[PDB]
């Protein structure tokens, strides 16, 4: 019933999702380069369309790039069905306005036809997952139009977006803050939940928690993929009690515009028996809630939580969960009105490279610092109108650039006001 | 004993003969005079006739429209081995034209050739088939080999016929009319042979040169590699192998449609003298080498094209659990159509070469053959459309529609092999 | 009285049967390379014709291969009587149509004369055992004509066939599905029972349960031979209560076309004291009924049983059998109409390399997955007519290829319908 349709938009979107699909295929027991399997485990129907002995991942692959199909065959074999891959003609040169306005009506109609076919092979739609990168030209503008279009066709369906935000210190292109704000404005309006990730945080993790020396994006994507595979464990491995995407939206989002979540996982293990059997839920909870495993450039132990959820995997003792979470409640800071704090869940099936593991998600007021940095960079460039012609000559009015900024500021102000008011909601 | 008759046609097929036959003589412990040299091993009867005396006679016929390839082979390179009554010689040669080999000159020798073939056939109770070794370059090879094949198929229709077609290089073996003879003769091989192996001399030259980058080799290495590939293809027809047991099984394993019979090969270690000193080639490396670019005797990358059939024949101990992991490990480098299972078959037979731990060869039915055909066909069209050198063929009976027919047949063949590419 | 005549057809047939005969000769006390013995144990008359001090195995050895006798002397010494070996002239190139149609009348007549002589040296015929491989050219087509011919001459005699089916993942030749379906069609029509075995399952067992590193077919055949020696223990070692081939057919086959059985054994021990004295019947039953020792590419713990039989060997306590089987009944799933489930038997004589051992056979609805995969591969090739000329130019009509497929589908549909109906036969 809780069938998931993934949408992958742009180069980052496809590489991250690619790593995810190949890890999913390892846990369920499917060949990552063929889709062919004889003996599989878990509820494979949530993510794969099985025809004969081939498990076809349910995904819509989208680009503006002229040769997206060949670019996939070369890395992912025949795992993805070519009928689901939508190729483009020219491309968006890191310009939100091209991905969003000047993309071609036909390109979008084909994406929608593919989505309709994928939702037509389901007894029910459990939700959509969008994987993309906010500073690009297709994963930002086209991915944003797709969220708009999907939410208009399928309102009341939980959309989760996983996206890469600018890094806190160094930036990629000068245009990046314009692409990032307009992408964020559309995430604010259309996603049910958004997971904020960035590369600076992930690199520190790759260099300090993984054994890899001099990691590249290929290694960095295994941290993101690990977040994605763990967050879908309960869905994939069922259980009498479990978590679907609609359970996460209901429990983590207290207001409709405060859905931006942080993510953290531990242990991080590269394929092979390179891990150590710590086997302790208490240690994993202490780690997942520390600042060192957070996959975004923020410092959550200094903020305040509105809500959080923790999913434990493997043979975790009930007694250790209760004690470990008691420690977490004592050490961290929560807002009074939400009085229960957490959503807790367990899935008895172990991740393939560790007997135990933990994934945590949550609403931490600290997240505004990511948005505030983006806002400030935009304001300086916008005031001087540097690289601005690239957006207004591609269909935007100054009004749209200003309204997108205003919406972003509204979310920041709402998170901050709530957080400051919170100090006295206890007296 | 299922016996095979080998026929060498043209200057190159004959040039090869001494290397092919010496390998078989050493492999089965027979000297080059046909005398036994210790214990005889393998099914010797399949390739050698037993004399009224202790001598073994190669079961073979040598055909040349001139006198010279045969004279050198039987008088200077492998004296007293070949039976002179099985040699057919003309006087004029072929002037490098298909037309002489197939229409104007070579036709006068067909009574002689078929008479010698029957004399050879009459000595065997159970004839499995024929192997015709020929160049597709020169007129004698390109012309007579298909003339001979048709004459045999019309007389012995139940036998399997295999050809070993050698494509001349664009450099050391080149000719200004190579594209005409190649297309005109592929046109006949298409209906003549049941199995047709294609070996590309340009691949041999670059492969050996690569292996030889560290040394001075020997000028004989190019011929030893070409001859060895035939010997290895035939190893399963000589030893009690669990693979390609007979020519009929090679046909059923590799050719799904009557026209799609053109096969590619891959070989490792190419030659014993190329791999000397420490050559502990583990079962694992041997199978990776066999789908490597530097072991394929064709301008073919396995990753770029589609397999229809694939058989790997190894020699020496090759544990099956390794062979299966090696095949699974091919991933998407070895891919077939969605209308086929990945029917990759592998096993091993007896090793005779005391210097090698193991070895192997593969037989592939792969769409990449179409690329060689298109290369040659494009060259044909550039010449044909501007009448280059056509007077020489018209003067000996090749009415122009004959060229047009070959052009169309090959374009259709190319189209058919590439069907799975689209 | 219950004398057995074995028929070995084709290369796989001869190698598997060879391993069997050499293991039988170890348990009874006969020289495996001579047949000569002084002191033997057990009822040797069931499988051997004793003349003087030589025990001659009762087998008909059949091939199309030109030098089958010499090929046997080189590996089996003088154990087999050359008068029972039928040589061929050319061979069948992995083509069912050659083994079945174009084999030579004389070749078949000689095989039948040899069979008649072997049945003429018996006070009674207990049954025939055919050993072969479905994807070959002689063990498929010729072996199939032999079943037809034997059943026509000796109706009402239990024929057991042991055969190798295509492996679930990788295949050998492209023609394999045509050979496999026509072989299966004839097994459906003529065998009393058929044991479905394949190499993929056996390799996993050889690599995980045996200590052998990098096993070859030579090692793989010792798993098949172990199944064959254990299934004939009660026959060979007598006992007041025992199992003949006619007891197995009566008890395991509820309908005439649902006779395809799975086989499983434990422990698997290579010659030498490499085993451990677990000595527990409970553990052996838990293992034999798990999926890890099943010798076919199927997963029986997820299916439903129509019937099953268990033969215990060695000093097994009655009390442990009853408790162990109670566990099996509770854990597995059975169809209601057959209310007793099992056939249980014991033989007090130990296998030579273990004090105890267990063999299990049974009808598990899961078996259709083997047949369904074969069917599907055929349908794709058959629709495109790839390698088809090899069968129609050798005497088959498209009608025969289609009728063979139809019979196979009938068996699949009958197993599946029964299995699905079964869920409500309990209410
Ligand atoms: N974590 C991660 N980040 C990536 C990857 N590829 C690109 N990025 C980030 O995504 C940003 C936008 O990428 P881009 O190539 O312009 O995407 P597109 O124009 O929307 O297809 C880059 O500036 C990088 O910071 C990847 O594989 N993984
Ligand atoms: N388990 C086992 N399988 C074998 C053995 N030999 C061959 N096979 C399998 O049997 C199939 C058919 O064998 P084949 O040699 O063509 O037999 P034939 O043509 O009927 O004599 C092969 O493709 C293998 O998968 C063996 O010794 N034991």
């Amino acid at each position: 019933a809780g069938e998931i349709v993934c949408i992958q938009v742009g180069q980052a979107g496809n590489q991250i999702a690619g790593a995810f699909w190949q890890k999913i295929c390892a846990e369920h027991g499917i060949d990552p380069v063929n889709g062919k399997a004889i003996d599989v485990v878990g509820d494979t129907d949530i993510f794969f369309n099985t025809i004969g002995d081939k498990y076809i991942p349910r995904a819509v692959v989208v680009d503006l790039e002229p040769a997206v199909v060949e670019n996939i065959r070369e890395k992912f074999g025949t795992l993805f069905d070519p009928k689901s891959i939508v190729s483009g003609a020219d491309g968006a040169g890191n310009n939100f306005a091209i991905g969003f306005n000047e993309h071609g009506a036909e390109t979008l109609e084909k994406v929608m036809q593919v989505v309709e076919q994928r939702v037509s092979e389901t007894e029910s739609i459990g939700g959509f997952i969008l994987t993309h990168s906010c500073g690009g030209g297709t994963g930002s503008g086209f991915g944003s139009k797709i969220l708009k279009t999907i939410r208009e066709r399928y309102p009341k369906v939980p959309i989760f977006t996983f996206s890469i935000f600018p890094s806190p210190k160094i930036s990629e292109t000068v245009v990046e803050p314009y692409n990032a704000i307009m992408t964020l404005s559309n995430l604010i309006k259309y996603a049910s939940c958004s997971i904020v990730l960035d590369n600076e945080a992930l690199f520190s993790i790759a260099e300090k928690k993984l054994e890899v020396e001099n990691p590249s994006l290929e290694d960095l994507n295994l941290i993101i993929a690990q977040v994605l595979t763990n967050v879908t464990a309960s869905l994939r491995f069922s259980g009498t009690l479990n978590l679907d995407l609609g359970k996460l939206v209901t429990n983590l989002v207290p207001f409709s515009n405060l859905h931006f979540l942080m993510a953290s996982t531990a242990p991080l293990v590269l394929a092979g028996k390179e891990s150590y059997e710590k086997m302790t839920a208490k240690e994993l909870s202490a780690q997942v809630f520390g600042d060192e495993y957070i996959c975004a450039a923020c410092k959550p132990t200094t903020g305040r939580y509105l809500a959080a959820s923790v999913l434990f995997r493997g043979a975790v003792k009930t007694s250790d969960v209760n004690e470990a979470m008691a420690t977490v409640k004592e050490q961290n800071s929560f807002v009074n009105w939400i009085p229960t704090g957490f959503k807790i869940s367990k899935s008895e099936t172990s991740p393939k490279d560790s007997a135990l593991g933990v994934i945590m998600l949550g609403n931490n007021s600290e997240i505004v610092s990511v948005f505030e940095r983006i806002g400030a960079n935009f304001d300086r460039l916008w005031s001087r109108k540097a690289f601005a012609h690239w957006f207004t000559d591609s269909g935007f009015e100054e009004k749209d650039l200003d309204d997108a900024r205003a919406l972003v500021q509204k979310v920041i102000d709402d998170y901050r006001k709530l957080t400051e008011d919170a100090e006295n909601l206890y007296f | 004993a299922r016996e095979v008759i080998t026929i060498h046609v043209g200057e190159l097929g004959i040039q090869i003969a001494p290397n092919f036959w010496k390998y078989l003589c050493d492999e089965h412990n027979i000297d080059y005079k046909g005398q036994e040299k210790g214990k005889i091993r393998g099914v010797i009867d399949n390739f050698f006739e037993k004399a009224s005396i202790g001598k073994w006679i190669p079961r073979t016929i040598l055909v040349d429209l001139g006198p010279n390839a045969i004279r050198k082979v039987t008088k200077k390179d492998m004296k007293d081995f070949f039976d002179p009554k099985r040699c057919v010689m003309g006087l004029a040669g072929d002037a490098n034209l298909f037309a002489k080999g197939y229409y104007s000159y070579g036709t006068r020798f067909m009574e002689e050739i078929m008479d010698k073939i029957q004399k050879e056939v009459d000595q065997t109770e159970h004839l499995q088939g024929f192997i015709v070794v020929h160049s597709i370059g020169d007129g004698t090879g390109a012309g007579l080999a298909p003339l001979i094949m048709e004459a045999i198929k019309k007389k012995h229709p139940k036998l399997v016929m295999m050809s070993y077609s050698i494509v001349p290089s664009q450099n050391m073996d080149c000719s200004t009319i190579l594209p005409y003879n190649a297309i005109l003769s592929l046109d006949k091989l298409t209906s003549c042979a049941d199995i047709s192996m294609i070996i590309d001399n340009d691949s041999i030259y670059r492969i050996v040169a690569t292996q030889g980058k560290e040394n001075e080799l020997s000028e004989s290495i190019f011929d030893q590699v070409l001859a060895k590939a035939l010997v290895e293809i035939t190893a399963t027809l000589r030893f009690n192998s669990p693979l390609n047991r007979s020519m009929m099984e090679m046909s059923t394993n590799l050719v799904p449609f009557p026209r799609n019979h053109f096969l590619m090969t891959s070989m490792s270690p190419l030659e014993t003298s190329l791999t000397s000193a420490h050559q502990k080639i583990e079962t694992k490396e041997l199978m990776q080498d066999l789908i490597d670019q530097d072991h394929i005797l064709a301008p073919i990358t396995v990753e770029k094209g589609v397999f229809t059939a694939f058989v790997i024949a190894l020699r020496g101990e090759n544990p099956h659990s390794i062979l299966q992991n090696s095949i699974k490990g091919f991933g998407d480098r070895v891919k077939f159509s969605e209308i086929f299972p990945t029917a990759i078959k592998a096993d091993s037979t007896t090793l005779t070469d005391e210097k090698l731990a193991r070895s192997g060869i593969t037989l592939m039915n792969h769409s990449g053959v179409a690329n060689l055909f298109q290369f040659l066909l494009t060259q044909f069209e550039l010449m044909y459309d501007h009448d280059a050198f056509t007077t020489w063929y018209y003067q000996e009976g090749m009415q122009p529609s004959e060229f047009e027919a070959a052009k169309n047949n090959i374009q259709k063949l190319i189209t058919e092999y590439k069907q799975d590419e689209y």
